[PDB]
């Protein structure tokens, strides 16, 4: 299975791997590929329950008091 | 465990490396659907913010 | 390298791709192999090289601002 000199974190501290790059690139054209309103809908519309906590209800006002 | 508040970066300047990074940093977990729409909404919201460049060449005080 | 497949778009509009799933997964392992910290550093917060800015780059108006 090829050769591992020296450590990964090392092997890579040095220099971006092109090995690595490559793939960053590809999904890069992978989202691209589709729009992403277009497909934020669309998968939304499978069943995972959207309401999440109602968009996240959680209470927070201030709280901040210095005075008397 | 958190890393300190560290002024560098900023959120804009969309890049492929920047693009892999950011996204594992929003997956969390393994979620394609999330790191998808969320990498496309943040590079959006990146260009849109900062402005033009300019000159600022100021000299005052010590 | 033959056949005649559907387009991506399509294909996704009806159903997530397994290709798309599985990359997803692929790559994301590929940076947990290793620290994820320290090589977040390393990569958001590069160095930089001898590149002097792609070479004296001074960029303009190719992307920053337009409309909207």
């Amino acid at each position: 299975g090829a050769g591992e000199p020296t450590t990964l974190l090392q092997r890579l501290r040095g220099t971006i791997s092109k090995a690595v790059q490559n793939k960053v690139e590809g999904i890069l054209q992978d989202v691209q590929k589709f729009s992403d309103n277009d497909k934020l809908y669309l998968y939304l519309q499978l069943p995972s329950g959207p309401t999440t906590g109602d968009k996240s209800s959680e209470p927070s006002t201030l709280s901040n008091e210095e005075y008397m | 465990g958190h890393g300190t508040g560290s002024f560098g970066d900023r959120p804009a300047r969309p890049t492929l490396l920047e693009q892999v990074l950011n996204q594992k940093r929003l997956s969390l977990l393994r979620s394609p659907e999330v790191v998808q729409f969320l990498q496309k909404q943040q590079q959006l919201l990146n260009q849109q913010v900062l402005e033009q460049r300019q000159q600022q060449f100021p000299g005052t005080s010590m």
